């Protein structure tokens, strides 16, 4: 869903505390008052993905202090206030199982803006979404909240897939054993195997390849005698250092420059599937849909959104 | 229905004589080719580290062999500055493709039919699409049925009469507290319980909070009759 | 010591922020590098010690202001740095001076960070406060209960794609 916010200064990245270096990168223009505009609008749209997936609503629905579910357990989605974060029981293995560092690229000049959006406020969203899909049905996003008792939800869920409602009032005792015990199975699996996470862990690491390949450049000559700065100012006279400067900017440049590319490339393919989880909670989540093996196999009838760190995880009941 | 609908193209027409920003996503557009435009020009004035950057200037001093040396600093860069230019242009040219992929898409959903996607056609219920023609763009105005006024009622699962549960062929149960009566459940329209309203499945001692009741047989009065 | 300063250590020259390292390096080890291959620390070659460079110039500056037939007023917002040149208040973005603090959550305005928005309001001045979810809607349930809409409306929503 969102992508790790980071502000890059081509001012004190290109020539780092240097009067002279910063003066010939005026005779470039805008090259670098233009890449600091390209960065801003990818910080920009990370905010506008959390707001249009994680709450789909204005309004916050909690659970009533007496909860009957029919048989089911909730619980493990359901958020506990005994924890200092108000998280579900599912979210906090999302949290561990998907992980200074940027202390070191903090200082070479690049900041990690933080997101507007903290993971406090979007467990919270989960839970409002969560809460009135049980309480309210498919109701609460199509108009004013619809109080219908939790076993009569699923009775027509059933009549959309092609199943009379008069199978759930009878076989709604062995649901509860085959929909609780699946529950159950989603947290071992995540706990236990580490694998099924790495979608997300790919968009982390992705980032992270870039930030680190990008500081090793100061390192590279780029065809100067040497890739400090204040080695050539010391050495070679000014016109002969602007020579070898030349190299070091130009080489720095295409550098600056790849990066911002890729982010802007990178940036559109999380923006290809931030429409999709915004499209998976209205369809999956919140309403139900006809359509086969979107929500996943299965004929679809409910779906439970999870709060997970750049991410979002779906929780989908199928038949 | 007649008068809900006339007085909301009206609150329409004026949200959008009063509101000018609900366009900003057209404006944007337009500011966006224009900063992008701007900018490709003004770096033209730009040395890119020559002496000048006019070429003229550069070949009226220079001697062949060293203007030469000038002229490939300008050439240089303003290549550089085409490749900035048309890259973003094709990321852009992504960004416009995708949202008319999306219109497209909801002109067959939303305009030619009716959709049944949640939350596609905007909020509630769609009923149909009309869409209007907008600079750089289109606009769709999207009619939705929404839910007003709600009441809180007694419902049951099923009724228990000749001994086997009783269930609804469409709506739902619900009672005042003395009658029992079947409705829709995107409005209140009070119905009789009928053997045409209901279906007999199970007995009345698997449904948990089966209620009892008598179901009206319409064969009854008029065997009598 | 715990100054920003331009130093010049057996002739490595640099600016930076000298402090006492708990690092210990070997005898014949002089000055240490990070993972980028900038000086981690130095060694005086007078008085043998190890001191952690912090280099200094941290931290953005950004202006939060409204509409200018609003008002002139501006809050000045450091992000990713604490108060240090300077109604001057810290957030997890960074130091945020001339703006407010007020724990009543509203609906957010101009955003900040950290779930903190901005907005001018009441003799009027800006204000922080934490961003508002939305109010708080309890659905009564029941086994027996049900709701049944009593009304409709019909509403026509206004969308626009390029």
């Amino acid at each position: 869903v969102s992508m790790t916010k980071t502000s890059v200064d081509c001012t004190m990245y290109i020539c780092g505390d240097s009067t002279e270096c910063s003066n010939l990168l005026l005779q470039y223009g805008s090259f670098c008052t233009q890449l600091n505009r390209a960065l801003t609008g990818i910080a920009v749209e990370q905010d506008k993905n959390t707001q249009e997936v994680f709450a789909q609503v204005k309004q916050i629905y909690k659970t009533p202090p007496i909860k009957d579910f029919g048989g089911f357990n909730f619980s493990q989605i359901l958020p506990d206030p005994s924890k200092p974060s108000k998280r579900s029981f599912i979210e906090d293995l999302l949290f561990n199982k998907v992980t200074d560092l940027i202390c070191a690229q903090k200082f070479n000049g690049l900041t990690v803006l933080p997101p507007l959006l903290t993971d406090e406020m979007i467990a919270q969203y989960t839970s409002a979404l969560l809460a009135g899909t049980i309480t309210s049905g498919w109701t609460f996003g199509a108009g004013a909240a619809l109080q219908i008792p939790f076993a009569m939800q699923m009775a027509y869920r059933f009549n959309g897939i092609g199943v009379t409602q008069n199978v759930l009032y009878e076989n709604q005792k062995l649901i509860a054993n085959q929909f609780n015990s699946a529950i159950g199975k989603i947290q071992d699996s995540l706990s236990s195997t580490a694998s099924a996470l790495g979608k997300l862990q790919d968009v982390v690491n992705q980032n992270a390849q870039a930030l680190n390949t990008l500081v090793k450049q100061l390192s590279s000559n780029f065809g100067a005698i040497s890739s400090v700065l204040n080695d050539i100012l010391s050495r070679l006279d000014p016109p002969e250092a602007e020579v070898q400067i030349d190299r070091l900017i130009t080489g720095r440049l295409q550098s600056l420059q790849t990066y911002v590319t890729q982010q802007l490339i990178r940036a559109a393919e999380i923006r290809a599937s931030a429409n999709l989880a915004a499209t998976k909670m209205s369809e999956c989540v919140l309403g139900q849909s006809k359509r086969v093996d979107f929500c996943g196999k299965g004929y679809h009838l409910m779906s439970f959104p999870q709060s997970a760190p750049h991410g979002v995880v779906f929780l989908h009941v199928t038949y | 229905i007649a008068n809900q609908f006339n007085s909301a193209i009206g609150k329409i027409q004026d949200s959008l004589s009063s509101t000018a920003s609900a366009l900003g996503k057209l404006q944007d557009v337009v500011n966006q080719n224009a900063q992008a435009l701007n900018t490709l020009v003004k770096q033209l004035s730009s040395n890119f580290g020559a002496i000048s950057s006019v070429l003229n200037d550069i070949l009226s001093r220079l001697d062949p062999p060293e203007a030469e040396v000038q002229i490939d600093r300008l050439i240089t860069g303003r290549l550089q500055s085409l490749q900035t230019y048309v890259t973003q242009q094709l990321i852009r040219a992504a960004e416009i493709r995708a949202s008319a992929n999306l219109a497209a898409t909801k002109m067959s959903e939303c305009v030619l039919g009716q959709s049944k996607r949640v939350d596609f056609c905007g909020k509630g219920y769609h009923l149909m699409s009309f869409p209007q023609s907008a600079p750089h763009g289109v606009v769709f105005l999207h009619v939705t049925y929404v839910p007003a006024q709600e009441k809180n009622f007694t419902t049951a699962p099923a009724i228990c009469h000749d001994g086997k549960a009783h269930f609804p062929r469409e709506g739902v149960f619900v009672s005042n507290g003395t009658h029992w009566f079947v409705t829709q459940r995107n409005f209140y329209e009070p119905q009789i319980i009928t053997t045409d309203n209901t279906f007999v499945s199970g007995n009345c001692d698997v449904v948990i909070g089966i209620v009892n009741n008598t179901v009206y047989d319409p064969l009854q009065p008029e065997l009598d009759s | 010591k715990n100054k920003c300063v331009n130093f010049n250590f057996n002739g490595l020259t640099g600016t930076g922020v000298l402090t006492e390292s708990n690092k210990k390096f070997l005898p014949f080890q002089q000055f240490g590098r990070d993972i980028a291959d900038t000086t981690d620390a130095v060694r005086d070659p007078q008085t043998l010690e190890i001191l952690d460079i912090t280099p200094c110039s941290f931290g953005g500056v950004s202006v939060i202001t409204p509409g200018t037939n609003t008002s002139n007023q501006v809050a000045v917002l450091y992000q990713g740095v604490n108060c240090t040149e300077v109604n001057v208040f810290q957030t997890r973005a960074g130091c945020l001076i001339g703006a407010e603090h007020v724990n009543n959550s509203y609906e957010c305005d101009i955003p900040i960070g950290a779930g903190i928005c901005a907005s001018y309001q009441t003799s009027q001045s800006i204000i922080a406060y934490t961003m508002s979810l939305g109010a708080e809607n309890s659905v009564a349930y029941s086994n027996n209960s049900i709701a049944i809409p009593t009304n409709f409306t019909i509403s026509v929503t206004t969308e626009i794609l390029p």
